[PDB]
RNA sequence: CAGUCAAGCGUUCAUAGCGACAUUGCUUUUUGAUUCUUCGAUGUCGGCUCUUCCUAUCAUACCGAAGCAGAAUUCGGUAAGCGUUGGAUUGUUCACCCACUAAUAGGGAACGUGAGCUGGGUUUAGACCGUCGUGAGACAGGUUAGUUUUACCCUACUGAU
RNA sequence: AACUGGCGAUGCGGGAUGAACCGAACGUAGAGUUAAGGUGCCGGAAUACACGCUCAUCAGACACCACAAAAGGUGUUAGUUCAUCUAGACAGCCGGACGGUGGCCAUGGAAGUCGGAAUCCGCUAAGGAGUGUGUAACAACUCACCGGCCGAAUGAACUAG
RNA sequence: AAUACUGCCAGCUGGGACUGAGGACUGCGACGUAAGUCAAGGAUGCUGGCAUAAUGGUUAUAUGCCGCCCGUCUUGAAACA
């Protein structure tokens, strides 16, 4: 019911420099560098000084609303990388068929082998997202150790890569393996 | 309707801030109600914990300015896990009762009490001459 | 043909799979009413041939869900891309076998298709039986044989200059 | 079949199209004026102005006149009513949640939680003859409740664009 | 006090288009003492050019708009009558 000023109020901490070209923001942080086009939200960004920046749209709309609350969701999430970044570990599973897990390279391509896929002479190979940086979980059994800077650097890499391993041909409701998620977790840990 | 559900939940729970005048921030989240039920067949002896969902009850406590306007400090007790006790013992003989067991799972100075010592407020905070003078006084009688 | 609804079934459990009583729409590829056109008449059976359409999809491609150990299922989505047989009898249309496939989906094209084919049935006059009639005759009784022209014109189309 | 009105027998202006529909009927003409009917382009004549709805992986764009329902849809919009409703709940998160009590126990187990049986006194700010789980029983976890925040929303019936 | 609103004036000034139909005279009128005026039964004053295919008809061409064979029956024909 067009509510007569809608905004999305967010602290700034003195970590980061950003440059806010009359929609377009110039993200630096701790850890690195963001962007957004933001010329498809039409608002007046809103320095305070350098510790909230508002967003402004005079007389907000209800689903305006309802995209514009995740809005500021989003933004701290680009505030979590550009300063501290994600880094999660996932899972694998089998039962039977010891599957083979390794970051193969095709020339910085980083494939994985999948061997031993339930028996399958077919073998997979998962290239890597880059910027989400991944490591082998050592010592602990069918976990790997992402790392980036988006929610979606790390959680569409663990979307597809987790859609990597949609097992079919059998009664797969009682048929449990593949490739599953442990943990969620942060480039710089306690970060 | 909540409302008349808080002017009924209120009206007794409005109501017994100046019947009972003591304040106990009791502080029960998550609550073993299976324990805290059990905590009512111990109560037979003074009192019951009596909480509050406080931001619904945060227009409420807001509503809790009326007998002793002291009683809407529930709001500065919302956050954290919180409600209301009803009891007419003064300072601290309550809170010291709920958390510990079977839980969810002004004032002014004639006493100035130094080292077990009976002060008027008058004696060490003297005119410094009701004993800096007598400190030739058994000198004078010395002497 | 498709819903809505559920009494219940389905060990139990309405909804895996179903579904009592009820209810809403859809189709002309079925039958009723109907007489606008045709009696100075537009080749009506069946088959052959040959092409296209449609989707409400048989198979083939991808998927999803179950009262889906494997194996073997059900139900659904995307789906008309491509495919979806040979002979005995019967003019047959139809029908039924016998055999094969991944599978042997379903309809339209003036009930697609005779200056495209045949003419087996159908239907002159000839002839026979069974029934009915005095009879002239009648029999969706049975039976038998008994005359398929023409584009060098236009359009269409295809080669050609 | 009983009333009025047209075609027939009758033209002109609107419905892209229209026997019987919207205006209006007929001398030759001419100057001013309109119906019906309209003024993005064709298109004559305003992409004139004012307040709102809507965004449609199947809008919509109409007497004549040339068409969907039952059933729905946290789609939208707005309200209507009821109960919590700032006294803060709610959301979100931060802990236990009974002593008598395994009530009587049916007790090979049943300790709150297989199962019959009545449902206790209390206790609180909470504790239930137990809210389930965990259960040889359980322990214990757990949940009501009550204990921390927030400032306002919650729950239900709708109602129709 | 203004202002809306409405009605009245037989108040005052721009532009368009269309017309002169009629032919002595009457009549009706008004205006001026009269004379005389007038707008009162429809129009009367000042130019310039051509003096011809000038204008105009005609045919043919070309353009903007409209345009189902006659004759026939039926209530219904452009009719696949």
């Amino acid at each position: 019911m067009k509510y007569i000023q809608t905004e999305q109020q967010i602290e700034v901490p003195e970590g980061v420099t950003v440059s806010i070209k009359s929609r377009i923001v110039k993200v630096v942080g701790p850890r690195g560098t963001l962007t957004k086009n933001l010329k498809h939200i039409d608002v007046t960004f809103t320095k305070v000084n350098n510790q909230l920046i508002k967003v402004a749209v005079h007389n907000g709309g209800r689903k305006h609303v309802a995209a514009l609350r995740t809005v500021k969701s989003l933004v701290d999430n680009m505030i979590t990388g550009v300063t501290k970044g994600y880094k999660y570990k996932m899972r694998y599973v089998y039962a039977h068929f010891p599957i083979n897990v390794n970051i193969v390279e095709k020339d910085g391509a980083k494939f994985i082998e999948v061997r031993n896929f339930l028996g399958d002479k077919k073998i997979r190979n998962v290239p890597v997202r880059d910027g989400v940086t991944i490591e082998f979980s050592t010592n602990v059994k069918d976990e790997i150790v992402l790392s980036g800077n988006s929610v979606e650097d790390v959680s569409q890499n663990a979307a597809d890569l987790q859609q990597i391993c949609r097992v079919r041909n059998k009664d797969i409701r009682k048929f449990l393996d593949g490739i599953y998620v442990s943990h969620k977790g942060f480039i710089t840990e306690d970060l | 309707g909540i409302r008349e559900k808080k002017a009924e939940y209120f009206a007794k729970l409005r109501e017994y801030l100046e019947e009972y005048k003591s304040l106990f921030v009791v502080g029960v989240d998550n609550v073993s109600s299976q324990q805290m039920h059990e905590v009512r067949k111990e109560l037979r002896g003074r009192a019951v914990v009596l909480m509050g969902k406080n931001t619904m009850v945060r227009r409420a406590i807001r509503g809790f300015l009326s007998d002793l306007p002291d009683f809407e400090k529930l709001l500065p007790f919302v956050k954290g896990n919180v409600g209301f006790v009803f009891t007419n013992e003064p300072l601290t003989e309550i809170k010291n009762v709920i958390v510990s067991n079977r839980v969810a799972a002004g004032l002014t100075v004639v006493q100035v009490y130094d080292n077990g010592q009976v002060f008027p407020x008058x004696x060490x905070x003297x005119x410094x001459x009701x004993x800096x003078x007598x400190x030739x006084x058994x000198x004078x009688x010395x002497x």
